[PDB]
RNA sequence: GACUCAACACGGGGAAACUCACUAGUUUAAGACAUUGGAUGGUGAUGCAUGGCCGUUUUUAGUUCGUGAAUGAUUUGUCUGGUUAAUUCCGAUAACGAACGAGAUCUUAACCUGCUAAUUAGCGGCGAGUACACUGUACUUGCUGCUUCUUAGAGGAACAUUGUGUGUCUAACACAAGGAAGUUUAAGGCAACAACAGGUCUGUGAUGUCCUUAGAUGAACUAGGCUGCACGCGUGCUACACUGAUAUAUAUAACGAGUAAAAUAUGCUUGCAUACUUUUCCUCCGCCGAAAGGCGUAGGUAAUCUUUAUCAAUAUAUAUCGUGAUGGGGAUAGAUUAUUGCAAUUAUUAAUCUUGAACGAGGAAUGCCUAGUAAGCAUGAUUCAUCAGAUUGUGCUGACUACGUCCCUGCCCUUUGUACACA
């Protein structure tokens, strides 16, 4: 059903080749298999954005946002904190007044990058201001697309 | 749609001097139109010559009232 | 005198020197009320 | 070499000066620049008092502005832009080397 | 109190007497002039004092004077 | 150093202000150009800094204060437009006009197109306030500048 | 060689360039079934079996978007590739099918080949509404 | 008022109305029979 | 102030100081000129003294003149009829001929001129690759054939064009084709004549007249007021759910808008005086804090930095719920953390938690609407130190239905009757 016929040629030589919805549930799942990161333990207690007033009730959405965040950091090579919240942003009911969208929290973001930074997935530099994949992430990253890719088309 | 009195006695104004160049053709009209007339903006150029089309259409096919 | 440099008492009006309706749009800082007839001479062109 | 102003005629007839003036000094110049034109707006409401259907109004001020660039002394750049403006048009300068 | 110095008067005049033209804006609260160093309460106290003994005249506009220093007030003021 | 949309606005807002030194002070004569008598408004200027329809409505509210009559007058007022050139012209006064009743005439002659783009760009239109012993009178004069050519104008030889 | 063609429909706007190639046609940095809307995927598809996946085998054509919404960049970029395909025909590959590929493409649709002049008009004064103003009572 | 419960074509609606049981019940049957709305298998 | 349309989210009126016109008050001379004489100023009155501006008749087609003609007011022209956008034209015609109005005029959407061209934009080409193909690709670094693509100067294109028809075969209208454009292609602004005793002297040092000025009706400051409520009337926001409530993820716009104040030190004794940069906008980032908010810096007076190879939402794909006033729904009050502002109490605004009303789609009546429009969804800007539920633009999601009629309503024309004419 989630496969369909191409009519034409493709690549599949990166990440920018397969469908996104699959990679993060795929990518979380392997997350927790190898234990790359920590939960943590402290966000689970706290709502992801406060527009949201609500819990993910998933118990894996840091490790889904995760690659969503790794996504996006080969999808255009400069990340911010500010882009984050407001491509994570939602809308906010804000009860009487009509709704109007609010970002969303920006300390996990600020936790999840930190974790990447730490394994070494992304680094910081001056030039390049935005978060940016290191050589090794990105063939590492490209391996893993081509096997994914591989392993849903055969 | 229908059309004013102005541009109405412009088209009556004209054909009564140079006629003999004015034919059948629209296309040609027009080209004529601009060149013997002052008239400062397009859209009515173009519409009074499309009006001396639709006088010589009617030309040659009984009397015509004019000219 | 207890002057403030926020809100409408630290500017006002420059013709008519009312401290209603006075718009900051690119610093035009003068009232509604002489702007209608002075848009004309400072360029204001209405087109629509 | 830039400019500013509000009324077009007044850039074209300076555009048209500055193209001809090159071509008689054959001197290296990029092409005519055509800027997006930047438009100014604000909209106001009619009838000072507060009586009466509210009928409101807008304004527009669009600003032309075109660069160039040319490879020729500063002084007589200056002098021939002096020589051929006007004072509602406003320019600026900027040289190349290549 | 606001005792307005008699050195004030001079130097306003002998400034005015100098220029021959005067722009003091209709604002009275603003500390100083842009081409005079000195408070500008006293140049109103004192200009309207001498444009109402008829010796100097003004066409006025909004926040805006324009003071014209005529003919005939010159010898009055220079003593 | 400011952003040239702050540029443009303090420029028109400077020529708002010369416009009406134009007003305010060219009164014994017409006009006679701008400059970018003379010796005292270039200090004041200097100092602040750092067929004529205009003429005729400032020459018929002339004529009102210094108290003469209008209906008399206004009609020389036309004929020397009409000598001056004009296609037509259109003079209304408003105000008490020697009564507690409030009036007003319209003096129309010639084309005297009113509305449209064209009419704002050939005629040339002014207004003035006159102060009279118990109010102020209105006094709106348009004359059209004879004719690039008006659109409506069609003629072949 | 190399042919360029434009794109407008809706507020979207799209470039298009066919070149040769082994059939690579790419929308951005992502592939045409990635968009993720099949009903849009259908679109996309509808000027291929018109022209010929065999005729495509050896074009490339890439394709860039920046704008608009999701009809509109659909819609923009199947105007597009039409345009492309029929002037890279008529530059390149052959005319003899260039001609029975336009008698196709316009008897199945002429909103492929030049898409439609609908924009939003500006907003009107009186009310919230475009065409309509507040509610009065009496 | 629900009355439905979990105690004794896939569709959710129709194995609903066949054994009288809510669609998430009856989700859970479908994938216990099997092992938001997607293709029809 | 304003009271049917033509008042009641209007006075650009989102009021902690002023704004402020009021109140409890306190001060000031800031009374020019020739103790005293003596004015300016005034949000004090008079829009029924006015000017200008505007809102209505009124987005409609109407208004006027020269000459002619028919005790006088007056009539004709300015119309039986056909058409329409309209006294727009055709036509008959004691009228002929004019002027205004309509038209016309000009921007946006919209195609072309492979025109005219490139900064801050693009198409490329190759200089080195990051991994795969195989006899370029997604992502990185630098320069240079060029301008359809990003943009904009000028011009062209649409004029019932061409054929099948209706029509006095006249003015026009209908179908088909080309065409981006066949209702002027659609939206805009200018709005004639005349009138309202319509609103405004609270917008003006535009304004007469009447009134006040030392216990000010001038100005400044202190606390308040429009935010209080048995109630009625509008304008609006939120819902009354399963095409929906909750959680993640992907594809997303255009109009926009953006630079006389901080801090440091010295003397005196945190405060006053003195000198140094700019702190006095949007902000990106990296960090502290769930957040609110805070610290230090990139960039930009701006197609260059926010940001724009992209800033919102309606969606979208999958999960939970599976229509049970339910978990919907958020009226209600309590506890707080932070900013804005010298000052937030009448808890401005605000992140969090607790609190848990009506609401099963709404009587009589009433409003709005014909294609990118309804509606929904958002979002820019306005006043703004802070506060949109207000107003004014922009875009996304692109609908059901006529393609007419005068039945109501409201206007317009003709005839007619009037004892009405402030009609």
């Amino acid at each position: 059903r989630l496969l369909e016929p191409v009519p034409f040629v493709k690549t599949n030589n990166c990440i920018k080749d397969v469908d996104a919805d699959l990679f993060i549930r795929s990518y979380a799942t392997h997350l927790k298999l190898h234990n790359k990161i920590t939960y943590p333990k402290w966000c689970t207690f706290v709502k992801t954005g406060k527009g949201r007033k609500l819990a993910p009730l998933n118990e894996d959405w840091y490790f889904i946002r995760a690659s969503s965040i790794l996504r996006r950091l080969y999808l255009h090579p400069d990340i911010g904190v500010g882009f984050l919240r407001r491509q994570f942003s939602s809308k906010q009911r804000r009860g009487v007044a009509p709704n109007h969208t609010s970002l969303a929290s920006g300390k996990i973001l600020r936790s999840i990058l930190q974790q990447l930074e730490n394994l070494g997935y992304v680094e910081q530099n001056p030039k390049k201001k935005g978060r940016r994949l290191t050589t090794k992430g990105e063939n590492a990253i490209n391996n893993f697309a081509r096997y994914i890719n591989k392993k849903v088309y055969n | 749609r229908v059309r004013t009195k102005t541009i109405k006695r412009a088209a009556r104004q004209i054909v009564e001097k140079y006629y003999a160049k004015l034919t059948l053709d629209f296309q040609i009209n027009k080209k004529i139109t601009e060149e013997v007339a002052i008239i400062p903006s397009k859209r009515m150029k173009n519409k009074v010559a499309g009006f001396v089309t639709h006088l010589m259409k009617r030309i040659q096919k009984g009397p015509v009232r004019g000219i | 005198v207890h002057p403030k440099k926020y809100g409408q008492g630290s500017r006002q009006c420059r013709v008519c020197s009312n401290k209603h309706a006075i718009i900051r749009k690119y610093n035009i800082n003068i009232c509604r009320q002489c702007f209608r007839e002075r848009a004309d001479i400072i360029g204001f062109k209405k087109y629509r | 070499i830039a400019l500013t102003s509000k009324n077009l005629r007044a850039i074209e007839k300076v555009c048209s000066d500055i193209m001809k003036g090159a071509k008689e000094k054959n001197l290296n110049v990029s092409g005519p620049v055509r800027l997006p034109v930047k438009t100014l707006r604000i909209t106001t409401r009619k009838s000072p008092c507060g009586e009466g259907t509210n009928t409101w109004d807008r304004f527009e001020l669009r600003i032309y502005k075109r660069l160039i660039d040319l490879y020729s002394q500063c002084e007589v750049v200056t002098q021939m832009t002096s020589i051929n403006i006007d004072p509602v048009v406003e320019v600026e300068v900027i040289i190349t080397d290549s | 109190y606001s005792y307005i110095p008699k050195q004030n008067k001079k130097l306003i005049y002998e400034y005015l007497f100098k220029e021959g033209v005067i722009v003091v804006e209709k604002d009275a609260k603003i500390p100083r002039h842009p081409h005079l160093n000195v408070p500008n309460l006293h140049i109103m106290m004192t200009l309207k004092s001498l444009k109402s003994r008829n010796y100097v005249e003004e066409k006025y506009n909004w926040k805006h004077q324009y003071f014209i220093l005529n003919n005939e007030g010159i010898e009055y003021l220079r003593e | 150093p400011i952003s040239k949309k702050r540029k443009f606005i303090n420029d028109g807002v400077f020529q708002a202000e010369l416009n009406e030194f134009l007003a305010r002070i060219l009164a014994e004569d017409g006009y006679s150009g701008v400059e970018v008598r003379i010796r005292e408004l270039t200090s004041l200027v200097q100092k602040r800094f750092f067929l004529c329809a205009m003429a005729q409505a400032e020459s018929l509210r002339y004529k009102l204060l210094k108290g003469l009559a209008v209906r008399r007058a206004c009609y020389g007022v036309l004929r020397h437009i009409m000598e001056s050139g004009a296609k037509g012209c259109e003079v209304i006064v408003s105000g008490k006009l020697r009564a507690q009743r409030a009036k007003s005439m319209k003096f129309r002659d010639g084309y005297l197109i009113s509305t449209g783009e064209p009419s704002k760009r050939f005629v040339n239109t002014a207004t003035r306030s006159a102060q009279l012993k118990q109010g102020v009178l209105g006094i709106k004069v348009k004359i059209m500048l004879p004719t690039s050519i008006l659109p409506d104008n069609i003629s072949v030889l | 060689k190399r042919v360029q063609t434009f794109g407008k429909k809706k507020t979207a706007v799209a470039v298009a360039t066919v070149t040769n190639g082994k059939g690579l046609i790419k929308l951005n940095g992502k592939n045409l079934d990635l968009v993720e809307p099949y009903i849009l995927k259908t679109k996309v598809y509808e000027p291929l079996w018109l022209i010929g996946s065999g005729k495509l085998k050896n074009l490339d054509i890439r394709i860039r978007v920046k704008g608009g919404g999701q009809t509109s960049q659909i819609y923009a970029i199947r105007q597009a590739i039409g345009k492309g395909i029929i002037s890279y025909y008529q530059k390149y590959v052959d005319e003899s099918t260039k001609k029975e590929l336009k008698d196709v493409l316009l008897r199945y649709d002429r909103s492929l080949l030049v898409g439609d002049t609908r924009r939003c008009e500006p907003k009107k004064f009186g009310g919230k509404g475009a065409r309509a103003r507040y509610q009065k009572s009496y | 008022k629900l009355n439905h419960a979990v105690f004794i074509v896939i569709t959710p609606s129709a194995i609903a109305e066949k054994y009288k049981v809510n669609l998430s019940v009856a989700r859970a049957v479908i994938n216990h029979l099997a092992d938001s709305q997607k293709l029809y298998t």
